[PDB]
């Protein structure tokens, strides 16, 4: 290529970054999701409707581990999501190369936020329209970290992202609290997912990851249809 | 040898709930000593020391580089360091110069940051870690300190007899050695406190 | 050590001992000295072990890639040219005793040899390895032009038999290979 | 209208006009045809003298890339010269790296990918050329390929590049192409060139005929057209 | 909702869109081509027609079934240059897999890698995002036959009844109406449903000389291209 | 240092001796040379210890990466290809005598790796300094498709003959069992060499040493 | 790098950025300086402090060597970078030639650097 | 931005090259005159202030022991070209033990008079007057920003160059002398300048074969002025 290398992101007269704001709007136009930190574990849950009845649900997988105890989902576009996933994979493996110990979630979010901020600033490329929901049970206390296309990050007791995320957030603020267990977290996660999802919700419309202190676990539709069989 | 260019000897000994590390004080060129106050034991955080023996060039160099990376780690992550993490870091920094190697044998002596578990290990000049439970040694004299520590060590030791065992071991093993002498510094630490003693060694 | 490749009317006949040695101690008592590349084209190696393994792997890479881009069966002279290029271009370091053989639909059976220099030539029979000199002494005695398959099998059998008997590094077990128009027929003689 | 400028942009209906503008550039150039017989391929170009300034033997669009492969270009000439040099370079690579003759399929694929890379980006323009590729092998026979300015490359028995693209293959297709040797196809190409555009818009044209196959034993060269002089004594009989 | 330069380059529009990639989803539609993939049981069937109006144009060189590896076949739609370039990238990355990893590449991983490469061409601007659609097939041990699709957006998926091109909204509606009955798919059921779904979409009921059929089956996991005779045998076997 | 490998009727039994010598002195009496790679694959090393450790940790990270990218169980031949390509890249500089073992979908597969990069698929190998004693015990007493305790006793007896040969270890010989479902790992397998107790002892006293400068520093 | 010219000529033969960028200096703080027969004297005006704050770090007059004196106007950060560059340059002059740095040499350096800095790409 | 650095005209030459030729015009005038006795040269400093110290502003620079110069318009670009021209003549001395002749000097400058490029920066804004004494006697050379190098017998540049060339063509012939050409030049100078002609407006630079060194006149130029 030529390598023209000027950034398309310049400040407004107002002081805003309209490409980042449009990327945030494209995120908000994406698929819904929910993530809840409980007292012992952290539960992530997505909402996976196929477009037609032809599609298979064993090929693409939303809930994705990065290490044996680190879960990560998104709300946005898969072709960016997989790129940042693979980048985080290589990054965490390099950390384990250096220190020979599993990487803490704060360090993951520091390095991923730095990379994504670099993609905000660098020349001519678009930012990634993906909002992550990163979690893991590191040294007893689990965590829950939400990032954004602006490269920033936060930490939530529980949050939701996608369509009607403000509605799900108002429901989480009322229904959830500080102290529950993993199964009750799954229950209120299915409830706040079913508030905004479609009417036909099955074992394949959702896909749920949990984070035990023993490690990450990605649930199967066997136990999902065990649990979501008219869960309340 | 190249390790026997400036002398040097570092002893570490694991006690019951505490850990003791000691080293020599002599510095000089091959036959001519210079001074009696050269530092070879360096504080890396709290209740956790490191020792370097061999060429003093790599001693000061690797001490500064490890302090560099350590302060970068403790400022990037607010907690203090675990000793296995420090051991992996030392192994990485020594393994970076695979064909340009440093001439030192690091010994890490530290406690647990959460519990009072002691920790001793030693590494080679390319970065081979090696954890034990009794003692690790380095430097020019080896078999001297090996025979003394295999002669004198007990598994469960109060810090006083730990101190006296490591004192007699260093004194006799250094007095048998030629190029390394001129006083011994002793660090005995535990969870509660840090004690640093200097011994009246034979000045010959 | 001692490797040998003989063509005939229908196809070619390969052969080797196994006995990969180091110093005076044998590291491996039985060894696939001959290696498939394509489904019709083999090579047998000598000299150093890992070097020829890496060369055979890279030739496998380029040759399979080329053969798929042709959408055709590849030539044996093509793989011979590839071995010639990879041997000669960075020679200086490697000890290759590569003999290329295989049946071809356009050209029948062919046998090429690449010695340690990096040159290439087509022959009707080939030796290779340190213990190859003796049966090279009588391969120009016992051979007759226009053999059958079983005559080639017996021919290489007697050859590698005396090579394994006489040479100190050679020995072990006999591996043979029959490649023609029809199929790949490998067998192992022993005892 | 606003999107036809860059070579990287798409249109609101989904096509690239830069490629289309490159395609119809060669349409105004001279007529260049090609056809194979059962043991060879014959090329043919209606080539024009400007008025009186040419020398009848300069700047031949009938190229000769490999020992058995040459081009029959049409369009902007210098771009065709450069692309022919790239083809010579690729054939040199294949001969140096494998030691035998390049098959025409893989060569056409490499040239098509090269043209494709020059159609992708915004820094360069797509090529304004359209050419022919013909060859012969003893184990492959006669092969005739065809490359547009976009880079789509596949095989024909016959083709025509120029004004009379349809109007040549109108009567190229009624030729009994399998059962004829290429020595008949010499005067066949002569009559097909001679029928189209004798005197209507221009004053004069001139004929060259490139020629590869089994009769040249795999060599590729222009015919000695003066030898057997097949056009003119047939062209004067093909006006009636 | 054109604000600034969203109509030209890969930036974000108001409200969440970007126009270039959704301009490229109808870049397949100017191919004028239809492809249907079928996975009902341990075989896998591709079917795709040609459109050759010419007698001077060949037929072996027009086939869109592209054998990537010995156990991996695929089919292309859209423009030909992007298709063939994506094909060489796929072949090259499959050879990279086989050298680096010591065994045969799974068809899922390859489609993931091509999706990543499509993102690479999608992420940086001033780069034309290859408007072609790739459908892959392959046999896996412990998983059977597989069907995957590569989008120009790099959004891959993999599923049983698969069809993309020009007319496949209607074809996927028929495949919703067709893969809802739970009968088995005993390989002639698959071939017959592929032929009849294409023959209900286009409604032509034509010769075996227009469609190419690619198969792979768990009895011979090598990729296989069908012959005119057995294609005719299937067509007359579904002729009642 | 004497590592050896074998393949029984289902999987692979590995053994090692854990005397980490530095020159002429026994520097360690317990050094794990049985290394992690994957849930199904391990590796054992010899020669230069730090090079083997850094190499096996690098390849373990790479295979964790590739498997988690894949989403299924790794293959042994992928590890074989990675190790041989790396060690041939370093042109025989890095000394890594490696024994590679795991059970795939295809089953048990055992490899030997020489530090130039030459790899061999074998039912039983020995590597290390006293490897000849274990190769003696194998070539004496091997038969194909043995049972579990037969193979474990054989490998243990092999490393035992190596330890009764020179440069063995003081340790309780390490073993490892890999089967298709059950992974096992045994550090204190059998102690033939009990430490003889001192009838001494070499005593001292709290104040038999002169002290020049003491210091006190409290902590939290 | 950036393949773009900021220095494009005018339709009447001028520079849109050079003489026009002189206006940022013309909209700055004032500073004068003279030379006596032995003593030189200079200074800046318009401190404009907040009357309760520090100003020892906002000093607009520094030195590069013990023999040369500095002043500027315009925006301050360009002067900061040019002063650091000139410090390193006059010290490198001190490295090669063991004279005190002549004022003409360092002014040639600053003027030539600012010139080629305008001459470069973007 | 209105057809920038790399686009021709529908009728003629490039935009920015034309703009460089226009940007010459704002500079001060200068007149060089070749005579077979030797090359003289003059310039107008255009001094504004009494603070503007006259001997600091350079127009005549010294390339070599027998090569002078005169500049136009832009100053520091001209200084860069002067420095590098001295470097290249010094290379020619280093590699041939002789003098790089003035035509070869100007060709070495005009190798990159037009090498303006921002990709794969701008054209320069100075027209240079070159004088020297080669083996073929005196030489007078005029280049341009467009690199179109030509020999001139007596060239005038910059502002008021039309009437300068006209009034120079009124007075010139081939067999002139030195001091005649000097006073004929400064008459045209005080015809084209706006101030009173005195010692601080102008400066002269004269090279002869026997007077190769010191291509300059210092304060005897006042005597030269008062003889009009």
């Amino acid at each position: 290529e030529r390598g023209y290398s000027f950034s398309l992101t310049t400040f407004s007269p107002s002081g805003k970054l309209v490409q980042i704001e449009y990327a945030l709007a494209a995120v908000a136009g994406g698929a819904p999701s929910v993530g809840i930190k409980a007292a012992n574990g952290v539960v992530l849950a997505t909402e996976k409707k196929q477009k037609s009845i032809l599609y298979d649900e064993r090929s693409v997988h939303k809930v994705e581990p990065i290490t044996k105890h680190i879960g990560l989902v998104y709300s946005g576009m898969g072709p960016d999501y997989r790129v940042l996933v693979h980048r985080a994979r290589k990054l965490a493996q390099q950390y384990y190369l250096v220190y020979q110990e599993p990487i803490p979630t704060a360090q993951l979010v520091q390095r991923v936020a730095s990379v994504m901020q670099e993609y905000t600033q660098s020349g001519g490329v678009r930012p990634f329209g993906v909002s992550l929901l990163i979690c893991g049970w590191n040294e007893g206390r689990p965590y829950l970290f939400q990032s954004d296309p602006s490269g920033a990050y936060f930490a939530w007791k529980a949050t939701a992202m996608g369509k009607n995320y403000v509605n799900g957030k108002t429901f989480l603020e009322k229904r959830y609290n500080e102290d529950l267990e993993l199964e009750d977290a799954i229950h209120t996660a299915i409830l706040t997912l079913k508030e905004s999802f479609e009417g036909q919700m099955t074992e394949d419309n959702i896909e749920v990851g949990i984070c035990n202190e023993a490690g990450f676990r990605r649930l199967t539709p066997t136990e999902v249809k065990d649990y979501l069989a008219a869960i309340a | 040898s190249i390790m026997s260019y400036n002398g040097g000897a570092v002893m570490a000994m694991k006690g019951k709930n505490c850990v003791a590390i000691a080293a020599d004080r002599r510095f000089g060129i091959q036959a001519q000593m210079v001074t009696t106050d050269f530092q070879k034991i360096f504080p890396m955080g709290d209740r956790l020391y490191i020792g370097l023996a061999g060429l003093a060039t790599d001693v000061q160099t690797v001490a500064q580089r490890l302090k560099f990376r350590l302060n970068l780690y403790e400022l990037k992550e607010g907690r203090q360091i675990k000793p296995y993490t420090l051991m992996s870091m030392v192994a990485n920094l020594l393994y970076e110069k695979r064909f340009g190697p440093y001439y030192t044998e690091p010994v890490i002596a530290g406690l647990d940051p959460k519990t009072f578990k002691p920790f001793i290990c030693s590494l080679d000049l390319i970065g081979c870690p090696m954890v034990t439970d009794d003692f690790v040694v380095s430097g020019t004299c080896a078999e001297q300190m090996y025979g003394m520590c295999e002669s004198l060590w007990e598994p469960n030791m109060d810090p006083d007899h730990l101190f006296e065992t490591i004192s007699q071991a260093m004194l006799n093993a250094v007095d048998r050695d030629a190029v390394s002498g001129m006083g011994v510094i002793v660090h005995i630490i535990e969870k509660d406190k840090i004690t640093t003693r200097t011994l009246k060694a034979r000045m010959d | 050590t001692t490797i040998m490749a003989v063509q005939f009317d229908g196809g070619v006949v390969l052969g080797a001992d196994s006995r990969t040695t180091t110093g005076s101690y044998i590291a491996n008592r039985v060894t696939d000295k001959l290696t498939p590349i394509h489904d019709r084209i083999f090579c047998c190696r000598s000299g150093s072990a890992a070097d020829t393994q890496a060369v055979a792997d890279a030739v496998t890479y380029q040759l399979g890639f080329h053969s798929i881009e042709l959408n055709e069966p590849p030539l044996v002279h093509t793989a011979a040219s590839l071995f010639k290029e990879m041997c000669y271009r960075y020679r200086e370091d490697l000890m290759a005793g590569i003999i290329i053989a295989g049946w071809d639909p356009q050209e029948g059976g062919q046998v090429y040899s690449v010695p340690m220099g990096g040159m290439m030539v087509r022959q009707s029979f080939a030796i290779g390895g340190s213990g190859s000199s003796y049966i090279y002494g009588y391969v120009d005695a016992t051979y007759r032009e226009g053999m059958t398959k079983e005559e080639c099998l017996q021919f290489t059998a007697n050859a590698l038999a005396l090579a394994m008997e006489r040479d100190g590094s050679s020995g072990g077990v006999i591996r043979l290979a029959a490649i023609a128009e029809s199929g790949v027929e490998r067998q192992v003689l022993l005892g | 209208t606003g999107y036809d400028l860059s070579a990287s942009t798409f249109s609101p209906d989904g096509r690239v006009f830069q490629v289309e503008y490159a395609m119809k550039a060669v349409e105004n150039s001279s007529t260049a045809i090609g056809i194979r017989c059962k043991d060879g391929v014959v090329f043919g170009v209606e080539k024009l003298v400007l008025s009186k300034l040419y020398e009848e033997g300069s700047n031949k669009r009938l190229f000769n890339v490999d020992r058995h492969v040459g081009m029959a270009v049409a369009g902007l000439l210098a771009d065709a010269r450069s692309l022919a040099d790239i083809a010579r370079e690729e054939a040199s690579n294949f001969r140096s790296n494998f030691g035998y003759n390049i098959p025409l399929k893989h060569l056409a694929d490499r040239v098509a990918m090269y043209v494709h890379a020059y159609t992708l980006y915004s820094a360069v323009r797509p090529f304004g050329c359209s050419f022919m590729l013909g060859s012969y092998s003893v184990n492959d026979g006669a092969q005739l390929y065809m490359i547009d300015p976009s880079g789509v490359s596949y095989g024909y028995w016959g083709c025509a590049i120029g004004k009379a693209r349809q109007a040549a293959k109108t009567e190229i297709e009624k030729l009994q192409m399998k059962e004829m040797t290429c020595r008949d196809i010499v005067k066949e190409v002569a009559k097909i060139i001679y029928i189209v555009h004798d005197e209507v818009k221009d004053k004069a044209f001139e004929l060259e005929l490139s020629w590869v196959g089994e009769l040249t034993n795999g060599r590729h060269e222009i015919v000695p057209k003066d030898i057997r002089e097949e056009a003119e004594k047939y062209a004067k009989e093909s006006l009636k | 909702s054109s604000a600034g330069f969203d109509r030209h380059i890969t930036i974000f529009s108001p409200e969440g869109r970007l126009y270039q990639v959704e301009y490229a989803f109808k870049a397949i539609n100017q191919g004028g081509l239809t492809s249907v993939a079928v996975r009902g049981k341990d075989c896998a069937v591709i079917v795709t027609q040609k459109k050759v109006p010419d007698k001077l144009l060949d037929s072996s060189t027009v086939t869109h079934l592209f054998k990537i590896t010995e156990n991996i076949g695929c089919v292309m739609t859209g423009m030909t240059a992007d298709s063939r370039s994506q094909v060489q990238r796929a072949r090259y990355e499959a050879a990279n897999w086989k050298y680096k990893y010591g065994y045969e590449i799974p068809v899922d991983m390859l489609c993931k890698r091509i999706a990543d490469i499509s993102q690479v061409y999608t992420q940086n601007a001033e780069m034309r995002p290859l408007g072609c659609c790739m459908i892959l097939i392959g046999i896996d041990e412990e998983q059977g036959p597989q069907v995957y699709k590569c989008d120009p957006a790099g959004y891959y998926c993999g599923f049983k009844a698969t069809a993309a091109g020009v007319k496949q909204t209607e074809s996927t509606s028929f495949l919703e109406k067709k893969v809802k009955k739970k009968f088995d798919w005993t390989f002639e059921q698959t071939v017959e449903t592929a032929i009849t779904c294409l023959s209900t979409v286009l409604s032509i009921d034509f010769k075996p000389s227009e469609i190419e059929v690619g198969v792979v089956t768990v009895e011979n996991p090598k990729f296989r291209i069908l012959t005119e005779a057995e294609i005719d045998a299937h067509l007359v076997a579904l002729a009642e | 240092t004497t590592i050896a490998g074998v393949v029984y009727k289902d999987g692979i039994v590995l053994g090692a001796d854990t005397r980490a010598t530095e020159g002429m002195v026994v520097a360690d009496k317990n050094c794990s040379k049985i290394h992690f790679i994957s849930p199904n694959i391990y590796c054992c090393g010899a020669g230069t210890a730090a090079d083997t450790d850094m190499t096996t940790q690098l390849i373990s990270s790479n295979l964790e990466l590739h498997s988690l990218s894949t989403g299924r169980l790794p293959r042994v031949v992928t590890a074989n290809r990675m190790l041989k390509q790396m060690l041939f890249r370093y042109q025989g500089y890095i000394g890594a005598a490696l024994v590679l073992g795991g059970v795939d979908v295809t089953g048990p597969h055992l490899y030997s790796i020489y530090p130039h990069g030459s790899t061999d698929k074998l039912p039983y190998v020995t590597m290390g300094s006293g490897s000849l004693a274990a190769m003696a015990v194998f070539e004496d007493k091997f038969r194909p498709d043995m049972e579990e305790e037969e193979a474990k006793n054989l490998v243990s007896e092999a490393i035992a003959a190596g330890i009764f040969n020179d440069l063995g270890s003081g340790s309780n010989i390490d073993l490892c069992v890999i089967s298709k479902n059950k992974l096992d790992f045994l550090r204190p397998y059998t102690v033939p060499n009990k430490k003889g107790t001192r009838l001494g002892r070499y005593r001292c006293e709290k104040g038999t040493t002169a002290v020049l400068t003491e210091k006190i520093t409290p902590l939290e | 790098s950036y393949d773009r010219a900021i220095t494009v000529f005018s339709p009447d033969g001028h520079l849109f950025q050079v003489e026009y960028a002189q206006e940022a200096v013309k909209k700055g703080s004032t500073a004068v300086g003279v030379r006596g027969r032995d003593i030189v004297v200079l200074g800046v005006e318009k401190k404009s402090v907040a009357k309760l704050q520090d100003e020892r770090t906002v000093r607009k007059i520094c030195a590069l060597d013990d023999n040369v004196c500095m002043a500027f106007a315009g925006l301050t950060a360009d002067a900061r970078i040019v002063i650091n560059r000139a410090r390193v340059e006059c010290q490198s002059h001190r490295l090669t030639v063991e004279d005190p740095v002549t004022v003409e040499y360092i002014t040639r350096y600053i003027a030539s650097l600012k010139q080629r800095y305008t001459q470069s790409n973007g | 931005y209105d057809r920038g650095v790399n686009t021709f005209s529908p009728e003629g030459r490039l935009f920015q090259v034309e703009y460089a030729i226009e940007a010459i015009k704002l500079g001060s005038t200068a007149i060089g005159i070749q005579t077979s006795e030797g090359v003289c040269l003059a310039v107008e400093k255009r001094i504004t202030s009494p603070l503007m110290e006259p001997s600091s502003i350079e127009k005549i620079v010294e390339i070599d022991a027998h090569i002078g110069c005169a500049m136009s318009g832009l100053i520091a670009d001209a200084k860069t070209l002067i420095d590098k021209a001295r470097v290249e003549t010094q290379n020619h001395w280093f590699t041939y033990n002789e003098t790089m002749t003035v035509e070869s000097v100007t060709q070495a400058v005009s190798n990159l008079a037009l090498q303006f490029g921002e990709e794969d920066s701008r054209p320069f804004g100075v027209a240079l007057l070159f004088g020297g004494v080669d083996e073929k006697g005196p030489q007078l050379f005029h280049m341009d920003p467009s690199g179109t190098f030509v020999q001139c017998d007596a060239r005038a540049i910059g502002s008021a160059s039309e009437g300068a060339q006209s009034s120079l063509q009124e007075v010139y012939h081939k067999s002139m002398t030195l001091k005649e050409a000097i006073k004929s030049s400064l008459i045209i100078l005080k015809q084209v300048m706006e101030e009173k002609l005195n010692a601080t407006n102008i400066e002269l630079a004269t090279v002869q074969p026997g007077q190769n060194f010191h291509m300059f006149t210092k304060e005897e130029l006042e005597e030269v002025i008062k003889d009009i």
